[PDB]
């Protein structure tokens, strides 16, 4: 017998000792080497319930993966509550690599199997897992990068869909490639580049299953109403650098529907900025200019952040928006199929 | 203590913009999303959007959408909205809330337990109109036995208010004049009746006096039974 | 989108007595109720169909039976009466009024129809007005007729305030029309329905004759 428990999870990885890479290094101290023959149990005719938006094991991730930044891309200059900070801010190392998540003596982690599983209610086909699969912290606005891909359908996931103030993540089941460039010989100008055949029929396919969740009403998707720059733009780190993309094209509804012309490869206009503000929850940091030579970066677009728009209209049409901001919601969607129980 | 402290009242004009600021305190200002609710007399709350104070990232009221603008600034804990294109429809108090539930970890946005005070503001033109003043003649024939009632139909004027007195204030028994009611012209409306005796009517003189500031307008209106 | 439809509009109840106030749902939901004050911010009653909130007595209770939840107000008190609203997410009922009612026997309206001015006429409109005087309770219902035609859209009513010497009520309900309109038909009736009449009174005139 067991029941649903919160404790102090370890880390596990195959980080580097010789890597002077920034992930590499904080793992080597926070976590230890992983299991070369990790064990998996199915549990036969058990039922568990599940709910990724109260898991705390995204507490845990959060904290590590905010100690890992601040140990690490550390500012020229902080501003944050009212003082000013000057550090040295030397140019690193940066590429995410996978940090798996485990339980101590007396917890184990419950994992749902169930294919179409939406991240709440009852899972038929449960394991018994020590830790979970290897999770890259990726930290990224409005598009989810890097990450594990659903197993059959494309999948809707949210707290509760009729609260538009709850965050709404898609999970798609085919990766989209997004490749990002800074070129060599304005140096802070960049951009980046999708196949717009393959981004559009997964588009196609998103507004499809959210018909499914929205009473068959009309898709429409609409650029962000506003904020910072790091939501209302594609925000995320490129071996180092700060990268800002717009993705007003990648939201194209003529595409998704008269659907001719849009058959090509979608260029995102991006910037890299040394003045930011920071994710770890503070205000503004400021970063040396950009490392010379080509800096680019290919990752797997594998998820969508959106927001619904409220309102007492009466159309029979819903607006998404590209969402994102909270980093939390990130390791959600990577941790939503597990939870910590504490045996007896 | 959580307190919500909103700017003050306003009157504008139609095509004006309009902006108000909420200053919030008593906890951390960017776990919570705020809210801004709009209230006018004879319709429902309309729920305007949210803004959540972390990246400031907000959720506008569909029907609302490229009208309105929801900031702010973090130093200072202070929430603003702004909303262009002003209309009579505009005409409300406006008010920030926040949900009653807020952790640094979670939150439920709609039980909104905590309001501030409320900003009044008022959208209407400059222009003037006085009223125009209808009898409301008795009836045909003197009922000599019963009581007979008669009065003044003021009709179309802005802005409020309009006042009516009877015989200059002689006459206050029995009178009536009810709260004016907005007509689809945009124009006010109301009557002032007064009930009197039947054999009356072919003696003392009913005359109803209109008053309307607005439009420097006096009016004395003799109502008397229809000849026929 | 969910719909939120309250009733009634308005309730005339005196200190001591209870208020029952309906919200019907199409949808499932947390849903709240607020307190609106005269001159006051609104204030969180109750949440979750039937939490109170801090501050609020055990007079005020939630209750839900299907889709419909219903505030209930008991003893009455002078701080209970102002405007209530339900809600659930963004989306609010249209309020319910609760406001105080001095209680005296029951008196049957007398009722006044008032044809258009000729001097009214001569503007291209027409107003024909329905005066119903000095009754008791408040609750009455007013519906006009235009050559047995009921009419819906065209009548804007008004009510007194409860008279501080007689504590009675009176309404006038104003049908207006265009000109040609009204020179197209001839009974005009205003139908009154009201507990101190055994039956609904009719005040009419036909147009032209006097
Ligand atoms: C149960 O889950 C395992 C692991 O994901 C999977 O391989 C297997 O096919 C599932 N079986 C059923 C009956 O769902
Ligand atoms: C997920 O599935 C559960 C169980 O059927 C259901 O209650 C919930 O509404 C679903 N959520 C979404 C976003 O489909
Ligand atoms: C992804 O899911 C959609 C339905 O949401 C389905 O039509 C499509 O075939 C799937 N693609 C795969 C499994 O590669
Ligand atoms: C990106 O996706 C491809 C195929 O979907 C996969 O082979 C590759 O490992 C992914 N990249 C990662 C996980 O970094
Ligand atoms: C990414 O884009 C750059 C420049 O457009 C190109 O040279 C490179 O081959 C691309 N990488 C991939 C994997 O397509
Ligand atoms: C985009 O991807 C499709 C396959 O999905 C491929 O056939 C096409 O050549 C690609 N477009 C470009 C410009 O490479
Ligand atoms: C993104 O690019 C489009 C180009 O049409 C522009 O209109 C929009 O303002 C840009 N968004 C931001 C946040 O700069
Ligand atoms: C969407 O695609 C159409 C046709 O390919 C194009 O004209 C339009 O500019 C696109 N929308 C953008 C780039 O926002
Ligand atoms: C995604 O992974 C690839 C290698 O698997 C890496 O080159 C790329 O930089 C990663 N993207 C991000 C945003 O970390
Ligand atoms: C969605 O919200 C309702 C109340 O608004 C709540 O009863 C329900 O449990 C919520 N659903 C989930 C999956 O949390």
């Amino acid at each position: 017998v067991w029941k649903d428990a919160d404790t102090t999870l370890f880390c596990a990885s195959d980080a580097k000792a010789h890597e002077t890479e920034v992930h590499n290094v904080w793992a080597t101290h926070a976590c230890v080497p992983t299991d070369p023959n990790p064990q998996e149990i199915h549990l036969e005719n058990v039922t568990e319930n599940f709910n990724m938006w109260k898991n705390n094991m995204v507490e845990q991730m959060q904290e590590d993966v905010i100690s890992l930044w601040d140990q690490s891309l550390q500012p020229c200059v902080k501003l944050t509550g009212g003082s000013v900070i000057k550090q040295a801010c030397p140019k690193i190392s940066f590429d995410p690599i996978p940090i798996h998540y485990c339980t101590p003596a007396g917890y184990v982690i419950l994992k749902c199997n169930d294919k179409n599983f939406n991240g709440t209610g009852p899972c038929k086909n449960v394991s018994s897992v020590q830790c979970t699969h290897g999770i890259k912290p990726v930290v990224s606005t409005q598009l989810l990068l890097n990450g594990s891909l659903a197993e059959e359908e494309i999948i809707i996931r949210s707290e509760n869909l009729t609260n538009n103030a709850k965050t709404i993540i898609v999970h798609l089941n085919k990766s989209v490639e997004i490749n990002c460039t800074r070129p060599s010989n304005d140096i802070r100008k960049a951009y980046c580049e999708i196949n717009g055949t393959k981004w559009n029929k997964v588009l196609k396919q998103v507004t499809e299953k959210l018909k499914e969740h929205f009473n068959n009403k009309t898709i429409i998707f609409q650029p962000p109403s506003g904020g910072d720059l790091e939501i209302t733009m594609h925000h995320f780190n490129c071996r180092g650098e700060f990268f800002y993309c717009n993705t007003t094209q990648l939201f194209n509804n003529t595409c998704i529907g008269t659907m001719k012309g849009c058959n090509g490869t979608i260029t995102l206009p991006c910037k890299i900025k040394q003045i930011i503000n920071m994710w770890q929850g503070t205000g503004q940091a400021m970063y040396a200019p950009p490392i010379d030579g080509k800096i680019n970066c290919v990752s797997n677009i594998t998820g969508i952040l959106l927001t619904r728009d409220g309102g007492a209209n009466n159309t029979s049409n819903e607006t998404f928006r590209p969402g994102g901001g909270n980093i939390k919601d990130n390791w959600r969607s990577e941790l939503y199929k597990y939870k910590v129980v504490q045996i007896e | 203590q959580v307190r919500l402290s909103q700017s003050g009242g306003q009157m504008k004009k139609p095509g004006d913009s309009m902006r108000i600021s909420c200053r919030a305190s008593g906890y951390e200002f960017q776990n919570c999303p705020i809210n801004w609710i709009r209230l006018a007399p004879g319709k429902r709350p309309e729920w305007m959007g949210w803004m959540k104070p972390r990246w400031g990232a907000v959720n506008y009221a569909r029907q609302l959408q490229g009208r309105v603008t929801m900031t702010r600034d973090m130093y200072s804990e202070t929430a603003f909205l702004e909303l262009r294109s002003l209309t009579s429809d505009d005409t409300a108090v406006y008010f920030c809330t926040r949900g009653k539930y807020c952790t640094a970890r979670d939150y439920y946005n709609w039980d909104f337990e905590h309001w501030g005070q409320g900003t009044p503001v008022t959208v209407s033109s400059a222009s003037t109109k006085g009223p125009s003043v209808f009898p409301l003649a008795p009836s045909s024939k003197s009922t000599s036995g019963g009581t007979a009632a008669l009065g003044c139909l003021v009709k179309d004027y802005f802005p409020e208010p309009v006042t009516v007195s009877w015989n200059s204030g002689a006459l206050t028994s029995g009178v009536h004049t009810f709260p004016a009611v907005l007509q689809s012209s945009g124009l006010y409306s109301l009557s002032s009746v007064v009930t009197v005796p039947s054999s009356s009517l072919g003696t003392q003189t009913y005359i109803c006096n209109v008053n309307h500031k607005p439009s420097n307008t006096k009016v004395d209106k003799k109502v008397e039974p229809k000849s026929c | 989108e969910i719909v939120l439809t309250q009733s009634p509009g308005t309730l005339s109840l005196s200190p001591g007595e209870t208020a029952i106030i309906s919200c019907r749902t199409s949808q499932y939901g947390s849903l709240a109720w607020y307190q609106q004050r005269p001159g006051q911010a609104p204030r969180l009653v109750i949440y979750s169909g039937s939490t109170r909130a801090a501050g609020i007595p055990d007079r005020f209770s939630g209750s839900r039976w299907g889709p419909d939840y219903n505030l209930t107000i008991s003893n009455l008190e002078s701080g209970d009466f102002g405007v209530y609203y339900c809600q659930q997410y963004e989306f609010f009922g249209q309020g319910t009024k609760v406001q105080v009612d001095i209680k005296r026997t029951v008196a049957a309206p007398s009722v006044f129809i008032f044809p258009p001015s000729d001097e009214q006429l001569k503007s291209g409109t027409a107003s024909v007005v329905c005066l119903l005087n000095n009754f008791y309770p408040r609750e009455a219902k007013v519906q006009w007729k235009v050559d047995n035609a009921l009419q819906s859209g065209n009548s804007q009513e008004s009510v007194t305030e409860q008279d501080s010497k007689d504590s009675t009520y009176s309404l006038s309900s104003t049908l207006t029309l265009s000109k040609a309109d009204y020179e197209k038909h001839k009974v005009y009736a205003c139908e009154v329905t009201h507990q101190g009449l055994s039956s609904p009174v009719t005040k009419s005139f036909n147009r032209g004759e006097c």
